[PDB]
């Protein structure tokens, strides 16, 4: 967790972070991208 | 563009650093690309439809326009300052976080509202199959109505709002055509809000149904790429993971499985009996290894599983040899010095551990079922672990009896309780088993036509064979499903094979009088039953002695055919037997028209 | 031709990669953010499946991706 | 400061990497040729080991590499 | 810049593609960066020096200026169009390929020329040690010359060109100062072409010798990073490769090594004798396994090597028990059913293969050396291979006797020829052995203080122990060499350890009366002998029961100290005992001055 | 050896290539780059 500083806009051990799940926003990237023949073109 | 919108925090000059997610009091504006508006519009569209029922029941709050949750900001919109710099969008349409919240909880709140009514409308709608699939068929409206006026149970919602539900309905069922006000007659055409979608689902007589035939293909294509049917007979080490073995616990009946028919099970084929002893819970019992060969589960070549030998309904002759009664049946390991199948007498058996005994002798576990006392269904059960048997060259799991006192009566009995239905469940998928060894990778092509009739049915839960069977089985349902391997249509599947048989039978004819020009009508037909026999019983392709199917070419061939075959089906694949299929649909509409005719008379 | 929706995919695919920007620099791999506008072009002509039907799709300065690009 | 000879090394090191240019593109890894002139700068001042001795090395527009760069 | 020079083939605009290696009729101009001119100048400089001898002997061809092989082209110079674009060099100095050829074969041709003369100059120069290392010391020139006028053998080249070699010499030996022409006296200072280099090699009295102390450090630094001394007691699997095991074939004396002192060697500890038989080359012989325990090389836990059991000089009592004579000594494998150390009688021994017999009985292999007939040095020898013993749970290599007829005489003999010096040589480095198992990775920290006194000396050639010994041994020479672990200087090595002992003894004092405040003068001294005992016998750190050295901290600690210790030595590390070292050098120059004094008298 | 074409200035199966060692040019890249503390600076 050693301080970095600019590489990325947020420090991990940074001031006032906060792990806190909300039933409201179910974390998700993009897995189901459609590529099948008919659907991709 | 896509992602959240950014703007030059440093002003004017927007470089790959003078940007910053334009956040604020509303959250962060995320761009609403063209297609993502199709969804939220398609979702809201399906809610607006229920407009007449929202007013009737004073809920709702007016029609939900998607243009109430968005905005018209402008800036650079990407996933990160760097890439957002290449998407300068002006007056794009973004939806702020706090908004992405309402368009969400609104579509959710309204979705409940309608989901309910929409359920009442249905128990009444489908309650008179408003859907036929060949030609038409009416049912004089008066009757129809005066009829449902009955059936519909007193707690629907189609009785409290008839033409408040009817107006919602007219937009979902192009069956109900409302009578035009200024000519007081129907319309021929039916205009339900789902105008196009409903047009493209009708079972078009030319080819089954585009919506069907289309999916049955994309569906198969999914599998073909997914599980990894491709590469099905690849000749080279493959991690068991590549076979996604899951929910895989097969059960048997040893003490029957020949030792050569399945490496994981050796037998004590010795002349006389081998009565040994062991102090178990104080009391001294005698393991028997009776008259017959007593096939025992070998421990090596036994992927740390959960062996659960069930002993039930199986005979328990404590009636004759009284010797048998009193002995608590129990699964016991047996470490032998000299390798089994070379272990002659008691002094040979190193030690014997009762890995799991059954409390209470053999005269409480019984239950008379017509003379022949059976075994009250009970499950003895070890939890074998790869390394608990480290070093130990010879050790065998045996579900025997543990007699408290061997006698002359039990001199031809042989108390192996293995005749029971044992159920091994691999508890550690990563490691498989093949030909008696534990491995981490299979070599597919090796397991083809390498097992015998029963060197397959005797496979051990999650072993190459059982894996190279679970695999073919998927590929077997892709062909069975998508491809027409069940009609005289010499399909892409049975076609990939025919080309192999030719190229094969053709070179076997090269050199020597070549008195036989390849056949073809006979080859097409031979490969048709070959591809067909596969779809039928996927397994066979593992058994030595199966015509065509077991030559190295096929399968590796088949799949890669079936492969490209699915990636071209078109959409109208349903044209196959779309004639009798059609004629059968007209058959149904003629019988359903017959129904409407009674609804039409009984309730005039 | 790269019709509207087919850009949604390649953008949605690249979008999911750009996301990992902070890890690409950290580990000196990658090579900057991948803009889909680096594989396309702005040609113009008639775009169809066959001369006959392509004649009814005069597109001006549409966004097409050349084969060798559809490769990268 | 990046004295003459110390540039020989970092150039000799990068030179041995640029060599593999044809394999970096082929396999879409890498990120273009690594020029040592991308990690340095052209500052100017006095460069020594301590104020006292750095005073006798007035260098103008010398080529220095900043710490965070000496990192990349 | 570096590499070959490129130029815009497309002209003017030089982009990352409009470039191209500017090749031509001369080859390709490669840039000659500043430092690379230092070499070719330093090489040519050392040749020009011999100018006076080139003219004298009409060879050579004038002084070689490096400016005769280069050119002054200009363009972009890189390793590839892409990167060469960022090195626009104007009128740089490049050397064309065909030139890079001459500057090469010239420096080579001339190098021979001088290498020869330069050898004659030497047998004459060093033939009067022109190098002292403390204070000065002359030797009146007349004598000196009139002296070498003798010694020098008639085929030198310093007699055919005295002051044609002398002029070359004056530039290499700042000892010979030529008398100035216009004052006819020396110069005090000596001006040899190697002015600086020769100044920086003199053994400076402040600190031994910069050229020495400097290298002895960079040398150690090389090793420290190289072999991988760092990570020497790492606690985690490490590929044997990480230990670069080479030239590693250790030899023993089994039939002496206790079975528990080295897993790779079990013994037949059975009551009576176990005479077995075997038809070898027709004739039937009897392997004995005589009276004593007969320790045999186990086959499992035996990395497919090249076992070569030598049987020589060892007693061969065919004199007493005549039974022994006639039997051809031979290394033989022995597969037993029941595990050895449980193998009682003959029926237990599955089979016996004569993997390598010695032609001619035991009465031709003998040789009387004072009554006690010995064994004419001969090497029996198998080539054990991991898998040739697959499945086979029990099998042992035994260098026994193969008696052609067992008798009462050989009833207390026990013909194990294992007392001979066996030499196993791992023939497949990738696989190591530990505690009796064959592996592909070691866990260093595990092998520390885990062997016993002799569970080390009994290690098996290329086994963890022998690897975790070959490793410490390097690290042992880095400290022994660079660091001063052999004087009261509480060096960086014995210092890293002291800090561990403190932190260790300090917490063991925490909780309870803490009646003993840590010592330190006693801790420094205890850790000094700990670091010292290590440099001494690197091995010890493997034996259970060694003070300090075997606690998990140390070593892992030591090395990482010694590590940074080398990366800071400075240059004047030689200041250590640079006093007596200096006083010893003056001692030599005083004795060498004594020599010059005789050269000065005898040959006046 | 399938034809490529531009990726790199030379085809492998290209026209008139020629394996032919010359005692004169002992093939060698750059392994012994000096980096030790004193020598790198
Ligand atoms: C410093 O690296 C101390 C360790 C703190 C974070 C390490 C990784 C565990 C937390 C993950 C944060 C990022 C997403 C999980
Ligand atoms: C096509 O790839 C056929 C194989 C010919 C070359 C493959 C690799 C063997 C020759 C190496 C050439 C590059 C340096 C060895």
């Amino acid at each position: 967790g050693n301080v970095q500083t600019s590489v990325n806009t947020y420090n991990i051990t940074g001031d006032g972070n906060s792990f806190t799940p909300t039933s409201d926003m179910t974390s998700t990237a993009a897995p189901a991208i459609d590529l099948k023949p008919g659907v991709l073109n | 563009p896509t992602g959240k919108l950014w703007r030059p925090v440093g002003t004017s000059v927007a470089t790959i650093d003078s940007l910053a997610i334009v956040s604020d009091r509303f959250g962060q504006y995320s761009f609403v690309n063209e297609g993502m508006r199709e969804t939220f519009s398609k979702a809201l569209f399906d809610i607006n439809m229920w407009q007449p029922l929202f007013q009737a029941t004073k809920t709702g709050c007016g029609p939900i326009v998607l243009s109430s949750f968005t905005t018209t900001t402008s800036g650079y919109v990407g996933a990160t300052a760097g890439d957002a710099l290449d998407n300068p969008v002006t007056n794009g349409v973004f939806i702020s976080t706090v908004q992405i919240m309402n368009l969400q909880r609104t579509i959710a709140a309204r979705m409940r509202d309608v989901a309910l009514w929409q359920k009442h409308l249905d128990t009444a709608m489908t309650m008179l199959t408003p859907d036929i699939s060949a030609g038409s068929a009416s049912c004089n409206w008066k009757s129809l109505l005066a009829f449902a006026k009955d059936i519909l149970p007193l707690d629907n919602l189609c009785l409290t709002y008839p033409n408040e539900f009817y107006n919602v309905a007219i937009h979902r069922y192009p069956a109900l055509k409302p009578g035009n006000p200024d000519t007081k007659l129907p319309d021929a055409q039916a205009h339900p809000l789902g105008e196009v979608a409903g047009a493209f689902n009708a079972a078009t007589s030319e080819v089954g149904s585009l919506v069907g035939s289309s999916s049955t293909l994309s569906q198969a294509i999914s599998t073909m790429a997914g599980k990894d049917l491709d590469l099905i007979e690849a000749d080279t080490p493959l991690p068991v993971s590549v076979f996604t073995p899951s929910l895989a616990p097969r059960s048997y009946r040893p003490a029957f499985i020949k030792p050569e028919d399945a490496k994981w099970i050796a037998e004590f084929n010795n002349s006389s009996l081998i009565r040994k002893t062991l102090t178990y819970s104080g009391a001294t019992y005698t393991v028997q290894l009776g008259p017959g060969p007593t096939r025992v589960i070998d421990m090596n070549a036994m992927i740390d599983s959960v062996l659960t030998l069930d002993v039930s309904g199986t005979i328990l002759p404590y009636d004759t040899n009284p010797d048998l009664s009193t002995s608590v049946p129990a699964f016991v390991l047996i470490q032998t010095s000299v390798p089994i199948q070379q272990v002659t007498t008691a002094a040979n058996i190193t030690a014997i551990t009762v890995v799991s005994a059954a409390g209470a002798s053999a005269i409480n576990l019984a239950i008379n079922v017509r003379g022949q006392p059976r075994f009250n269904m009970l499950h003895l059960q070890a939890t074998f672990e790869r390394e608990t048997i480290t070093g130990i060259p010879y050790i065998y799991g045996l579900g025997t009896f543990l007699i408290p006192s061997p006698t002359s009566s039990s001199n031809f009995s042989n108390p192996t309780l293995m005749d029971g239905l044992l159920t091994v469940t691999p508890v550690l998928l990563r490691e498989t088993t093949y030909k008696g060894e534990v491995v981490d990778a299979i070599v597919p092509a090796t397991v083809m036509a390498n097992q015998t009739s029963e060197e397959v049915a005797s496979a051990l839960a999650n072993d190459a064979i059982v894996l190279v069977s679970n695999h073919l089985n998927k590929l077997a349902n892709v062909v069975g499903d998508a491809i027409p391997v069940a009609s005289r249509t010499d399909d892409s599947a049975t076609s990939a094979i025919v080309s192999r048989l030719a190229v094969q039978h053709k070179l076997s004819q090269v050199g020597q009088a070549s008195p036989t020009p390849p056949d073809y009508p006979l080859l097409w037909r031979r490969a048709k039953r070959a591809a067909s026999m596969f779809v039928s019983n996927p397994s066979l392709a593992l058994q030595v002695g199966i015509p065509v199917l077991t030559q190295s070419g096929m399968l590796s061939a088949l799949t890669s055919g079936v492969g490209t075959a699915l990636r071209t089906g078109s959409l109208g694949k349903g044209v196959t037997d779309a004639s009798e299929k059609l004629r059968a649909r007209q058959s149904l509409t003629v019988a359903k028209q017959a129904f409407f005719d009674q609804i039409g008379s009984l309730w005039p």
